[PDB]
């Protein structure tokens, strides 16, 4: 089975691994996010559900009155989307909300109301996704590029010793919330426990204990253990202590365990639990250093003996003996495993209770102001623990306990006692040489942010600040006949999302340049953005490839420049968990199968697997071939056994992402030059006519449709009427929709302008009577051919020197590339004469202008504005305006020539729209808007008139479209019984109305179809009327402005020297000449090579993939070559067949296997018509063709295997020696032309603080003279030249304008003077209060 | 500044003068009211804020901002900070009389000239077209002569063409690192839109032709004219001021012409023919009578300075090939034939110009290295010297020597796990076993790509070097090296970890075969490091550049 648009032309594929999962929707990120947003939910925990039920419902003071919140809901949007694009407005939604107001009286709180109030009140509106995951803002198409951050929970980490000269590691905790403070653990070099909130000064870490209401004995007893003296002085001894060189070595049954000196064994452990040893005694110089664990007080008068927590002694000990204490506690301690640190800081610890530990705590947050019980209080219970200010969200709460290795998932997002006691108890632990820190690289750790979340933080920082106006409102007052619509105020929380929307760093003007550009904009990674990292501040440790990026980000594609590393590319699979991390595919693998079932794993859970390769011989039962498989385990990879491999590769290509699984013989080219040729791949641009590569990888028709430039089918059926501009489909009648007419209508992107000024236009792809089926395509967009992506041409190239025309990079091209067109481009651009309203009056937008002889107004109308479809060339006039002026003071010598030749002054300067210098098109297009007040000229009417009249058109069509199906119902209805199968058809389809069956159901329901008839016609009235309302409406000009003309110019730009041309392996270059064909080389039939190429390239940059190309693209040629000859004969369609056939079935068992016993002859010719310009081939990346494949390929036409042919010198005649390699190579024209690179300035406008000429093309500016220059200049002797850079090109006024004259007098010397900018700089000084000054 | 619309645009210094005025004014007023001490001291403080912040913002208790949240720019910021007078405007400023293009190659210029658009020309030679249209009475007055020019008239491109004569203008390329990033050229109007770059300036612009693009000023001054012309063209600047050596050697392709031509086969066409000189030998390979690799006798003759600049002659029968005595009719006289007498890499080029400057000077020189040029380009690309896949030759015996490596590791691996050796020492023997066979693989395919079999003048076998033409490029230092050729046929060989570690086991595939899914991920673990490093190295020069040109 082939699709029918599939079956028209089919590309031979290569590529032995078989397919086991499809390509997913590759654009799918962007949509699942944004419907997450926007979507009822009846549990809310997504999007404005979770906000509002997380803001709402709002409390007054006492709880005197309650605002409630009840449903959303969202209105349909007043502009469609090419309405928003056409007149410049945002593409969005009115979010209202019905809010419930209720009263509370006096007496009992909890019972009844005084009265309810329930409104709706409208709140912001909320931009919405286009089908294609695209944002209309201000009428031009935006993206938000998923944004790569740390997860909230907690994250322990080292400084690697370099932050101190010892060179110790200091080890270090860290809790990260999704919104609130940062309680930080930390060690000291002392190894003292510090803590800090917001990286403010630190504190010692026990005294966040005291603030938890814990004392010094509850402290030691958790974060320590407890050793007992009995008394004489007898102790309890535990085995497993004493690991480990000890005073006194042994008391245990008197007569001997172990002799003094010597270590602690394992031997001597082993015989003291066999023994049953429990109970010892040791010398008291034995505790002479211990600490006591809890107070000790004495009996006889209630003295504090010794406090917990300090130093013991001799002296401490005789006093307790004597006090009548027998059991002792101290603290077990080891120098090595179980050192001391928390009793460290609390002999350091300032604080001796909770008082003192919270006034340190606020004395820390808000410095300087006087410390108070209830307010400090307040402010630690309100820093975290208190749900409105501190938010530990759901995968925060569930990396928190998976850390701490807990079984709870779910919980809440406040942190509570535990939670610090097990993190300072981790961190102890990490320290005592057991567990292991985390890595922040790790894409474990590393979560991801969509539209849809992004978008909602937003809005519920707006619903925050509505809550806090409200509540204030309601603070004072509480009147009664207070609606809930008063207290809502939109614009605070319209306020964040315009903000977030238009002027956002996430948030960017779309890659138009063509579909791949689009697709690989709309997936695009970033780690920067609000709440990331910066430029400045990311080191090399997150701009490097980690192991777990295998699958899930690109390794390849990434930006090089200032920010490389830092904004990624999602793989071909990659997939985002159910919390936001990456997840990628594996094909699980049973006992011995590999079966079929796929299972998403992510970056954590795929790390405790044995994961094989995907370029794993399997045999048809699907047992390993093999007796060891290489398979990557959790670091490294490494050869494993057949039956201890549980998951393998879904494909070949899940490494990679889309951009760079378009490069063919990937694998054949350095890193460096396949990260340049993707980046390059992005930028090319569309050309007149689409040219499918010769040489594919198989991906061109996924990324071609999942774009949305393509038109595919919805429903399959029979092309009924094709146009230019609309396709009819017929349905087929398995898919009718019982109650629907049954036809489709598509109308097609005619012209447009893009965001990069590049043509937009689809044009069909299908003939009338053609059948189709869903999913096909109708209408090729930009830089697609039948549905597969073609971004340039196929180019007969030919590698060799041939006069130092390729010298560098440098291209040479020949003039049959330029006759037939095959990379022109045609861009469209909009100009805008805004007609405002002055001081001294009003500007006009006439044809009637000064000092203009009648030889600028040739193409102008009546009404001032240039003719449509008019071609002009640079400097002509396109809209006519005139500004008023006031008087001009004209000075001797110019009143005499006035009085003498009579002429009097114009009175209105000349400000009309003129074509730019350079450029010539022919107007496509011309739109004017005018402000409500304003009267409508001519062109204005008359294109109004235009519109109506199109609107009516389009109308009229959708009521026929709809009128059949209702009539169709009703001939649905008249069946049993009346019906004439034959002669009813031939009479007037409005009398089936009028007749009248009897008086049973079948009457009621053609009544009711009559009166949804007459219904269906008021309501395109009503529409109708809708439509020429939405015409002829004034618009929402800016103030100030009376009206606008927008022209728009279509040119046509050709190749020429200077453009920049280039591959898909990362080899570019700049054409340097246009050579004639005559001149050309080429081989023994007479055929010359269309570029020529350097191959001293090819060695150093080792991207030899474009010789493999270049090989295979031959092939390919040659292949159709011989099936045109074959058909440009004439020859019966058996030999097509045959030949078409064997040349279908080539290679080393690939999996693709077309029979053409099943095609038709129309069909088998039809391919073979599509076929004789080439047979396209497909190279999977790292899958593809083997050169024994491309040898024979080679021989199944008649061409060299060695690929290369001898060439013959076009001006001379002379064979080349040694013969040189020719082919076909897929080559791109990048979007670098030099129209748009060339600037040349003489003189113009100069800046207004520092005089200074302005910078730019747009500005006609100069070029920057910097310091190097002036260096450079130094480094030789010249001076004068040095001298007129700094003072008379530049910023010498009176020295500018003398040297003007001069040279114009033939004069050339100069009088510089000083420059503005020493000026400038002495009174700045001046104004300092210093007093800086010229001497003589 | 008043902008379109209503809508205006100020400084910053205006709110900071106006805080001062209006707490001034405010305590001035209390100071009439005769109020509580408190407020006025409290007015006192805030006055000296404002000032303090006007004078200087960012040193006192925060900053205070504008009507957005960004801090407000006093007078001391409009000084310093990289932005500020000092180092914004009055080193570097924009200029007039200045344009920029895209730089293409033209081959055919002459060293001292560069091609230049016309409508660049045009744009940058307007007041001097002026002047000689009123000059000539083509034009009654300046007005005339704008419109002339505007129009485009036919006799303003023989006015453009007169003004340009003798002209030089100044080309420069962004990253100026010394001194020859800045020369002076004859303009040539040519059509198009991008500049033409003569090929042996480029590398002192470190210029190639991917889309790089060139400044172009326009000297006024008589005394800038005359120092464009005697201190900064380029047919005064050959030598490096860093070290006497020369800085317009032939780069790639000259060099591959100059190695083919100047070369040497067993057998070829017209082998130990007897030549009359260096004329005979062109005649004959144009007639297609004989190689231009075919070891003859020609009579040549060679003059010497062996006195007091005299160029005394000497004639002889040299054994050369048809090329050497073809090249040799380019070499002015003083120099002997010896060096035309050889494979002529790239450093015997430029040995051999640095031999010509110093024995005969300067112009002489200049002459030479265009004749070079194009000599070397017209042969190159008469070879007709291509890449194909099969230039690549994988060593027969590769597969052996990665088995033998794989059997040592092996068994030092199943050694180790006896508990034999410790875990380092077997981690060293591994990385060594696996450096000597990346050697020996490397080793195989040097000496199986370095010659080849020819036969004969009699009939027997005799060895030669290799015309392979990877290996030619590499040998005559026109482009790549052996690491190059190694990764391309032996093996892409042994690779490091972020941790700047070495992986034990290498990349055992080469490019001509294909690197598997695996392989492939350990070699962007190290391109992305070298982009980075590039990065840091370019960073780190340019700071190290500017702190060595401050102090000196
Ligand atoms: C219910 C769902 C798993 C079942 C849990 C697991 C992770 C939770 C999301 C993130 O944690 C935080 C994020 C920001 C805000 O917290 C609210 C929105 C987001 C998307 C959360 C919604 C929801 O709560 C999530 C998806
Ligand atoms: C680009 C720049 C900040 C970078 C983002 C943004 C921030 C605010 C923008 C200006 C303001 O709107 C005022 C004014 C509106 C009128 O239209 C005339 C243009 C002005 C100057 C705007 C141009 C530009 O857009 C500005 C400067
Ligand atoms: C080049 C710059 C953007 C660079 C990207 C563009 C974007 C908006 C433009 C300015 C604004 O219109 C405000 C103001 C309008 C006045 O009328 C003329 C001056 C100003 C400053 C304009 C000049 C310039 O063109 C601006 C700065
Ligand atoms: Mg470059």
């Amino acid at each position: 089975v082939y699709s029918y648009t599939e079956k028209k032309r089919i590309r031979k594929d290569f590529g032995k691994r078989p397919q086991v999962l499809d390509v997913p929707y590759l654009l799918s990120i962007q949509l699942d996010s944004f419907q997450k947003f926007i979507e009822q939910d009846p549990e809310g925990q997504y999007g404005l559900e979770a906000a509002f039920r997380s803001v709402f419902p709002i409390q007054s003071y006492s709880g005197n009155s309650e605002l409630q919140y009840v449903s959303y809901r969202l209105g349909e949007p007043v502009f469609d989307v090419q309405e928003c694009q056409i007149r410049g407005v945002t593409y969005s939604a009115p979010l209202r909300v019905k809010l419930r107001l209720v009263i509370y009286e006096r007496e009992a709180p909890e019972g009844t109301v005084k009265d309810i109030k329930e409104q709706e009140v409208y709140m912001g509106e909320i931009p919405l996704m286009t089908d294609n995951g695209t944002f209309v803002i201000n009428g031009t198409e935006r993206v938000i590029v998923s944004q790569l951050h740390r997860s909230p929970g907690v994250f322990f980490d080292s400084d690697k010793g370099k932050t101190h000269s010892s060179g110790k590691v200091l080890y270090n905790a860290r809790i990260i919330p999704y919104r609130g403070s940062w309680l930080d653990f930390e060690f000291d070099p002392k190894d003292n426990l510090f803590v800090r909130i917001d990286r403010r000064r630190k504190l010692p870490a026990t005294i966040i204990l005291r603030a938890l209401n814990y004392t010094t004995e509850q402290i030691l007893d958790l974060f320590f253990e407890k050793v007992i003296f009995e008394i004489k002085l007898q102790m309890e001894l535990v085995p497993e202590r004493l690991r480990g060189t000890a005073s006194f070595d042994i008391e245990a049954n008197g007569k001997v365990y172990v002799e003094k000196g010597r270590r602690i064994t394992a031997r001597h452990i082993r015989q003291l639990e066999k023994d049953d040893v429990k109970l010892i005694e040791v010398p008291v110089e034995y505790i002479a250093g211990k600490v006591v664990a809890k107070d000790y007080i004495d009996e006889s008068t209630g003295e504090l003996i010794c406090a917990a927590n300090m130093e013991l002694s001799l002296d401490l000990l005789a006093k307790l003996s004597q006090s009548g204490h027998k059991r002792i506690e101290t603290l077990f301690t080891n120098d090595l495993d179980h050192g001391p640190y928390i009793s460290e800081t609390l002999r350091v610890d300032p604080t001796n209770d909770r008082l003192s530990a919270l006034v340190e705590i606020y004395r820390m947050m808000r410095p300087g102001e006087p410390p108070t019980r209830e307010a400090a209080e307040s402010l630690f219970e309100n820093l975290f623990f208190s749900e409105d200010r501190y938010d530990l969200s759901a995968v925060g709460r569930m990396k928190f306990n998976r850390s701490l290795l807990r079984e709870e998932i779910e919980g809440s997002g406040i942190l509570s006692k535990d939670d610090i006691i097990d993190v300072m108890k981790k961190l102890i632990d990490i320290r005592n040489g057991k567990g292991e820190v985390d890595d922040i690289d790790h894409l474990g750790n590393r979560r991801i942010r969509s539209v849809g979340e992004m978008a909602e933080n937003q809005f519920r920082v707006g619903l925050v600040r509505v809550e806090r106006a409200v509540k204030e409102r309601l603070s004072l007052g509480d009147l009664d006949t207070l609606m809930p619509q008063d207290m809502i105020n939109a614009k605070p929380i319209s306020a964040a999302v315009k903000e977030f929307f238009g002027s956002s760093q996430l948030s960017q003007f779309m890659d138009q340049n063509n579909p791949l550009s689009e697709i690989t904009h709309k997936r695009r990674i970033s780690a920067l953005g609000p709440g990331g990292l910066t430029r400045e501040r990311a080191g090399f440790e997150v701009r490097d490839v980690h192991p777990t990026h295998y699958g899930r980000v690109c390794p390849i594609e990434t930006p090089e420049g200032p920010n490389i590393g830092l904004i990624n590319s999602l793989s071909v699979y990659a997939q985002t968990n159910e919390y936001g991390f990456l997840e990628t595919p594996y094909r699980k693998v049973t006992d011995g199968v590999v079966t079929d079932e796929i299972h998403y794993l992510s970056a954590i859970e795929e790390g405790n697997y044995v994961i094989a390769q995907a370029n794993s011989n399997l045999d048809e039962e699907g047992h390993f071939v093999e007796d060891l498989v290489t398979c990557r385990s959790k670091g490294e990879s490494s050869l494993f056994s057949r039956d201890q491999v549980d998951y393998m590769d879904v494909s070949t290509q899940q490494v990679v992402s889309v951009g760079a699984s378009l490069i063919p013989f990937l694998e054949h080219d350095d890193a460096n030059r396949a990260l340049m040729g993707a980046n390059m791949q992005r930028q090319a641009v569309p050309t007149l006519r689409a040219d499918k590569p010769l040489v594919g990888t198989g991906m061109e028709r996924a990324v071609a449709v999942d774009s949305g430039v393509t038109a595919v089918a919805k429903r399959g059926g029979v092309v009924q009427y094709v146009d230019a501009s609309r396709i009819v489909i017929k349905v087929n009648e398995d898919e009718m929709y019982p109650g629907e007419a049954g036809i489709d209508i598509y109308n097609l992107t005619k012209y447009t302008r893009s965001n990069q000024n590049t043509c937009i236009n689809q044009m069909p792809c299908v003939s009338l009577g053609e059948p189709v089926e869903r999913g096909d395509v109708l209408a090729d967009g930009p830089s697609t051919d039948l549905g597969e992506l073609a971004l340039g041409q196929n180019m007969r190239v030919a590698f060799m020197p041939w006069n130092g025309y390729n010298f560098e990079d440098s291209i040479l091209v020949s003039e049959r590339v330029v006759q037939e067109d095959r990379f022109t481009t045609i861009h469209i651009q909009e100009l805008a004469c805004v007609s405002r309203d002055t001081k001294l009056g009003p500007e006009e937008i006439t044809a009637d202008i000064p000092n203009v002889g009648e030889a600028a107004l040739s193409k102008l109308d009546e009404s001032g504005i240039v003719y449509i479809g008019a071609e002009v060339t640079g400097g002509d006039i396109l809209v006519g305006k005139v500004t008023p002026k006031g008087e001009t003071q004209l000075t001797p010598e110019e009143k005499l020539l006035r009085a003498i030749f009579g002429e009097k002054a114009s009175d209105v300067k000349d400000s009309s729209l003129r074509v730019p210098n350079g450029v010539s098109g022919t107007v496509i297009d011309v739109q004017v808007f005018t402000r409500d007040g304003v009267e409508k000229d001519k062109r204005a009417l008359e294109i109004e008139e235009m519109q109506l009249k199109q609107a009516k058109k389009d109308l009229s069509e959708e009521l026929q479209i709809l009128e059949a199906g209702l009539f169709s119902r009703i001939r649905a209805v008249l069946v049993a019984g009346g019906v004439e199968a034959e002669k009813l058809d031939k009479l007037p389809r409005d009398r089936w109305l009028e007749l009248g069956l009897t008086d049973e159901e079948k009457q009621n329901q053609l009544e009711q179809l009559a009166e949804q008839y007459d219904e269906l016609k008021h309501e395109f009235e009503k529409k109708l009327e809708a439509k020429r309302r939405k015409i002829t409406q004034g618009d929402d000009l800016a103030p100030g402005v009376l009206k606008i003309v927008k022209v728009y110019l279509a040119v046509k730009r050709r190749i020429q020297p200077g453009d920049k041309m280039a591959g898909r392996h990362g080899n570019k270059g700049v054409i340097s000449k246009i050579n004639p064909i005559e001149d050309m080389p080429y081989d023994e039939n007479g055929t010359p090579v269309d570029i020529v190429l350097n191959p001293l390239g090819v060695p150093s940059r080792m991207n030899i993939g474009q010789i493999l190309e270049t090989h295979l693209g031959m092939a390919a040629k040659g292949i159709g070559d011989k099936i045109n000859a074959m058909l440009k004969q004439q020859q019966e369609v058996a030999k097509l067949r045959e030949f078409i056939q064997r040349a279908y079935d080539l290679g080393a068992d690939v999996r693709q296997k077309v029979d053409l016993s099943t095609f038709s002859d129309e069909e088998v010719m039809r391919l073979a018509e599509n076929l004789r310009k080439g047979m396209p081939i497909a190279t999977p990346v790292f899958d593809g063709a083997k050169e024994a494949e491309i040898k024979e390929l080679l021989k199944l036409g008649d061409l060299p295997t060695s690929g290369q042919i001898r060439l013959y010198d076009g001006r001379t005649g002379e064979q080349f020696e040694r013969p040189v390699t020719v082919g076909y190579m897929y080559m791109l024209k990048l979007n670098h032309l030099v129209d748009d690179k060339m600037h040349a300035r003489s003189t113009g406008s100069y800046s207004l603080v520092t005089q200074q000429p302005l910078g730019g093309k747009a500005q006609f500016g100069g070029q920057r003279f910097g310091e190097m220059e002036v260096w450079a200049l130094e480094a030789y002797g010249a001076a004068y030249t040095l001298q007129e850079m700094l003072t008379v090109k530049s910023d010498d006024v009176n020295g500018r304008t003398k040297m003007y004259k001069n040279i114009v007098d033939g004069n050339h010397q100069m009088e510089p003077g000083m420059p503005e900018s020493f000026n400038v700089l002495l009174k700045e000084i001046r104004s300092l209060g210093i007093n800086i000054e010229l001497e003589d | 500044v008043p902008l379109d619309g209503g809508r205006f645009a100020t400084s910053d210094l205006n709110d900071l003068y106006r805080r001062v005025i209006n707490r001034n004014n405010r305590l001035k007023r209390l100071l009439d009211l005769a109020a509580p001490d408190i407020i006025v001291r409290n007015e006192k403080r805030m006055l000296q804020e404002a000032v303090d912040a006007l004078l200087d913002n960012g040193r006192r208790g925060r900053a205070i901002t504008g009507s957005n949240k960004r801090p407000l720019k006093s007078l001391a910021d409009m000084i310093k900070g990289k932005q500020g007078r000092f180092r914004q405007n009055l080193l570097g400023k924009r200029v007039d009389y200045s344009g920029r293009s895209v730089i293409t190659v033209g081959p055919y210029l002459r060293l001292h000239q560069c091609g230049l658009p016309k409508k660049m020309a045009l744009e940058l030679f307007k007041p001097f077209i002026y002047g000689k249209l009123e000059l000539r009475g083509l034009a009654t007055t300046i007005k005339a002569a704008k419109k002339m020019v505007e129009r485009e008239e036919a006799v303003v491109w023989d006015i453009l063409d007169e003004v340009i004569r003798e002209h030089p203008v100044l080309l420069n390329r962004a990253p100026t690192l010394h001194r020859l990033g800045i020369q002076a050229f004859e303009p040539v109007l040519i059509e198009g839109k991008a500049i033409q770059l003569h090929p042996l300036v480029c590398a002192a612009y470190n210029a190639d032709f991917d889309g790089d693009q060139m400044a172009v000023h326009v000297p006024l001054t008589l005394e800038a004219q005359l120092e464009a012309r005697a201190l900064m063209m380029s047919t005064n600047n050959i030598l490096s001021p860093a070290n006497g050596e020369p800085i317009i050697v032939p780069s790639q392709d000259v060099v591959l012409g100059l190695y083919y031509m100047t070369r040497d086969c067993v057998n070829a066409k017209g082998e130990g023919m007897v030549l009359t000189g260096p004329k005979e030998a062109e005649r004959l390979y144009r007639s297609g009578l004989a190689s231009l690799h075919a070891r003859v006798k020609v009579r040549i003759t060679e003059y010497e300075k062996d006195a007091n600049g005299e160029l005394v002659a000497k004639t002889s029968l040299k054994d050369t090939t048809v090329g050497r005595a073809i090249l040799w009719m380019i070499v002015p006289k003083g120099l002997p034939y010896s060096i035309v007498n050889q494979a002529l890499g790239k450093k015997a080029i430029s040995k051999m110009l640095n031999t010509c400057y110093r024995i005969l000077g300067l112009k002489p020189t200049v002459i030479f290295a265009d004749q070079i040029m194009y000599t070397g380009f017209a042969y190159a690309a008469r070879s007709g010297a291509s890449v194909g896949i099969d230039d690549m030759v994988i060593p027969e015996k590769k597969h052996e020597i990665i088995s033998e490596a794989e059997a040592e590791v092996a068994e030092i691996q199943e050694q180790f796990q006896s508990g034999l050796v410790t875990a380092g020492e077997r981690y060293n023997k591994v990385i060594d076993i696996w450096a000597a066979a990346n050697d020996r693989v490397s080793k195989a395919m040097m000496d199986n790509l370095q010659t080849e079999t020819v036969i004969n003048r009699d009939g027997q076998e005799e060895k030669q070097v290799s015309f392979n033409s990877i290996y030619m490029m590499a040998d005559s230092g026109a482009r790549g090296s052996a690491a190059q050729i190694r990764q391309l046929a032996g093996m892409r060989g042994l690779m490091a970890k972020p941790d700047g570690s070495i992986i034990e086991t290498p990349i055992t595939a080469n490019f001509r075969e294909g690197l598997n899914v695996l392989q492939y991920f350990i070699s962007t673990h190290g391109a992305r490091k070298g982009l980075a490093d590039t990065a840091l190295k370019t960073a780190n020069s340019g700071y190290l550049t500017r702190r060595l040109v401050d102090v000196a």
